[PDB]
């Protein structure tokens, strides 16, 4: 029996930023989702798609497991088929989404004393993100005729903005780290159980 | 260029702002709670920070063009932006101004205050004691502990000012303004329809009715404190001349810790004993914020914050963190909403408790309006709110059911007039004082001629208006607004009397939707759902739509109501009219 890599990529010491969301490709593993919310009750474990209980006798395709940390109410605006400003510039998800979300409340991990500002979300993309696209691009945006040539400024945006993570944000502006569940069913063998 | 590009450009000045303001208000909160200079320090370094961004935004809110492009509240925000103050202009011209603001705080400290040239009995200037060494009802003690104060403060305050005041009104040459006294007044500006335009003139044509029709039914309680007055010692009232104004024991208008006692003339009922069912108990500051969050929650409004407890400094301090002891509601940005108030336990500061924590559930209202938006929808709408849970909260009735007061106290008739005399003399009172004061601050910003001949003109209008004036003149040595708080550092005087107005027009909007039989003073809003939906579905709404609005969607009014202030005494006024049928 080989356990799947939901303990790696779960307890990972640092998650990516939004705009640049790390893809984790997992085959070949049986999916033990009971040991999932073994830590406080505290979990937002809101499913959807399919059922609440996640029919382990049910095999599933490669699922693709992608974490991130945002905020409170970003994690409302991930959801399958809802707009907002994180859900079309930085990871939006098909209407059609099979699979679900898990975010945290993770506070005592990644709010750092007097802010941190490793983790960085796209604003102003100009163009809604179509699903499970990264788009990882430091380019400055330009919505004015001026051309920019490298120079912000009026008119001349950096895409790339910061959280700023820190503690007595409270329930609202907070690192709830976020990863989500996309099973796919695309023919082939059925390893993921 | 367009919406297309304002809605992007204001997206990037609010996410940069929030950051920024977060860090100053967090730099603030360190420096009130750990003054050290160092605080203090980096405290000054980010406001310059916010200062900087703010005003390079600002400059380019003006760059901006807001002809007719802007229909939604896109406009306000970008006017909010484009409101720049004192600021601009050419480098030659504004050089200078940076030469005033920091010697106009400076001023203030100069004055210091005891025992002419006499070690007994001296003092420096300490809030702790000033209350309570001041309020003296004599009539020797109050003449230079008086006029020394009024004098020594403005030596040179006006021949400055009158220039200050000159410089600041030639602002207003490149900000389609004007005159400085209408740049007050003009925030009220607000349009939403055809039909319902805002005149920019509506505060000089809908003031007359407000107050100039039933100033005779505000005269009369003047004559009321005449008589009590007279009883206690003779000579107060000269029969030819006035009663002094400055041994009225206290100008600053808050309470009589002395008078109180001697206003009821049998002075046989037993008064309130709040304190002593509260030592006993175990009340204490941990749990006085609890009870107004119990309360809070018991209408609709939610509960607070996990870290509002974890980060408040609700009691004293541990080692040297002195703090400036003031009871004030803090946003800090991202909705950490905290506290400050380092008192202990009285019979005003769970009241006062209240109060902030009805600034605090105002301000849990409006966290998704934008961020130039996250204000009160007007100046005074923010502290009347509050003030609204704390005299609600401050009945019998809601002090009888916790267990404060023991429930086999059953209600008194005369009890319950005399709670309601101080809280109608410590504010009601309150208003000629505003009103007159600002009347008198819109007429000299105007500045259009010295005082050499309207001396004469201003005295005998304060004495046909009010009819109190010193019994000696002074020389070119005093300035009568200028020993005040709020008036030190330049503030407005309309946030203190619109805010009296309104917490009473929401007072009467929420008892009529509690739909309570009885009297009119034993409605509450506790146990009160709909109350509260009503109260929340105004605040929260911040600044996106109009006060004038606001106020219609509610209950239906156009302007200030005083109708609802004085239904609030209609009821029981017999007991008042029976004692003033002896004049004539
Ligand atoms: C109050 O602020 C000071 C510095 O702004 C904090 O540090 C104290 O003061 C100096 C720092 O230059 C050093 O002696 C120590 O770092 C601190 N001294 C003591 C006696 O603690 C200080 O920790 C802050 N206090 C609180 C309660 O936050
Ligand atoms: C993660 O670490 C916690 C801490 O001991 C542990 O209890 C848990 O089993 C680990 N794996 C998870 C949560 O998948």
């Amino acid at each position: 029996t080989n356990l799947c890599p939901f303990d790696e990529v779960f307890n990972a010491t640092r998650f990516a930023s939004v705009y640049a969301w790390n893809r984790k490709r997992i085959s070949n593993c049986v999916a033990d989702y009971s040991v999932l919310y073994n830590l406080a009750p505290f979990f937002t474990f809101k499913c959807y798609g399919v059922s609440p209980t996640k029919l382990n006798d049910l095999c599933f395709t490669n699922v693709y497991a992608d974490s991130f940390v945002i905020r409170g109410d970003e994690v409302r605006q991930i959801a399958p088929g809802q707009t907002g400003n994180i859900a079309d510039y930085n990871y939006k998800l098909p209407d059609d989404f099979t699979g679900c979300v898990i975010a945290w409340n993770s506070n005592k991990l990644d709010s750092k004393v007097s802010g941190n500002y490793n983790y960085l979300y796209r604003l102003f993309r100009k163009s809604n993100l179509k699903p499970f696209e990264r788009d990882i691009s430091t380019e400055i945006y330009q919505a004015g005729n001026k051309p920019c040539n490298g120079v912000a400024g009026f008119n001349c945006y950096f895409p790339l903005r910061s959280y700023s993570f820190r503690p007595t944000y409270g329930v609202g502006h907070q690192p709830y780290r976020v990863v989500v569940l996309s099973f796919e069913l695309l023919h082939a063998p059925a390893t993921v159980c | 260029l367009t919406e297309e590009n304002a809605k992007t450009f204001l997206n990037n000045f609010n996410q940069e702002a929030e950051d920024l303001s977060y860090q100053s208000s967090l730099a603030s909160w360190n420096y009130n709670t750990n003054i050290t200079e160092e605080n203090a320090q980096k405290m000054s370094e980010a406001a310059a920070k916010w200062s900087a961004f703010y005003e390079e935004q600002s400059k380019t809110a003006q760059s901006f063009s807001l002809q007719e492009i802007q229909t939604p509240i896109i406009k306000r925000q970008l006017q909010a932006l484009q409101q720049s103050g004192s600021s601009a202009l050419s480098a030659d011209k504004n050089k200078q101004l940076n030469t005033i603001l920091n010697t106009m705080s400076t001023i203030y400290s100069t004055g210091k205050v005891c025992n002419p040239k006499n070690p007994q009995e001296c003092l420096l200037l300490e809030p702790g004691l000033d209350e309570i060494m001041a309020t003296s009802t004599d009539y020797n003690s109050r003449l230079w502990a008086w006029e020394g104060w009024r004098a020594e403060v403005g030596k040179q305050l006006r021949p400055l000012y009158e220039e200050y005041v000159v410089l600041k009104n030639e602002m207003a040459r490149a900000n389609n303004y004007n005159d400085y006294g209408d740049y007050w007044r003009g925030d009220y500006e607000a349009e939403g329809a055809d039909g319902y335009n805002y005149n920019r003139n509506q505060l000089i044509e809908d003031v007359e009715r407000t107050f100039a029709e039933i100033k005779p039914l505000y005269e009369h309680l003047h004559a009321y404190v005449r008589r009590k007055l007279m009883d206690t010692y003779p000579s107060y009232i000269s029969p030819t001349g006035c009663l002094p104004a400055h041994l009225l024991g206290d100008m600053w208008g808050r309470f009589w810790t002395n008078l109180y006692p001697l206003t009821v003339p049998f002075a046989q009922k037993p008064n309130i004993d709040v304190t002593d069912a509260m030592m006993n108990q175990g009340w204490d500051a941990e749990r006085i914020f609890q009870e107004a969050e119990k309360f809070f929650v018991s209408v609709g409004l939610p509960h607070m914050t996990q870290g509002f407890w974890a980060n408040s400094m609700l009691t004293e301090p541990a080692d040297g963190r002195k703090v400036v002891c003031h009871p004030t509601a803090w946003d800090l940005g991202h909705g950490d909403f905290r506290i400050k108030m380092c008192t202990k336990v009285t019979m005003d500061n769970f009241l006062t408790a209240h109060h902030e924590m009805g600034h605090i559930q105002y301000d849990m209202a409006y966290a998704r309006q934008p961020f130039l938006l996250r204000n009160g929808a007007n100046e005074g709408f923010h502290e009347a709110v509050g003030e609204i849970m704390s005299l609600s909260a401050a009945t019998p009735k809601h002090l009888k059911s916790i267990g404060l007061l023991p429930s086999d106290f059953q209600e008194d008739s005369e009890t319950e007039i005399n709670f309601l005399l101080k809280q109608a003399l410590t504010i009601v009172g309150t208003l000629p004082f505003t009103y007159m004061l600002e009347k008198w601050r819109w007429m000299v910003f105007r500045g259009e001629i010295p005082k050499e001949q309207w001396m004469k003109k201003w005295w005998e209008m304060k004495r046909e208006i009010v009819g109190v004036v010193e019994p000696l003149p002074h020389d070119e040595t005093y300035c009568d607004p200028a020993s005040l708080f709020h008036v030190s550092n330049d503030y407005s005087f309309i946030r203190y009397y619109t805010r009296t107005i309104y917490q009473f027009q929401f007072q009467e909007a929420l008892c009529q939707a509690a739909k309570y039989n009885g009297s009119l003073h034993k409605c509450d809003i506790s146990n009160s759902t709909e109350a509260g939906q009503k109260l929340l579905k105004m605040l929260s709404l911040g600044n996106s739509e109009p006060w004038t609005k606001a106020l219609e969607n509610v209950v239906g009014a156009r302007n200030m109501d005083v109708k609802p202030l004085l239904n609030y005494f209609q009821p029981l006024f017999d007991w008042l009219k029976e004692q003033n049928r002896n004049s004539f």
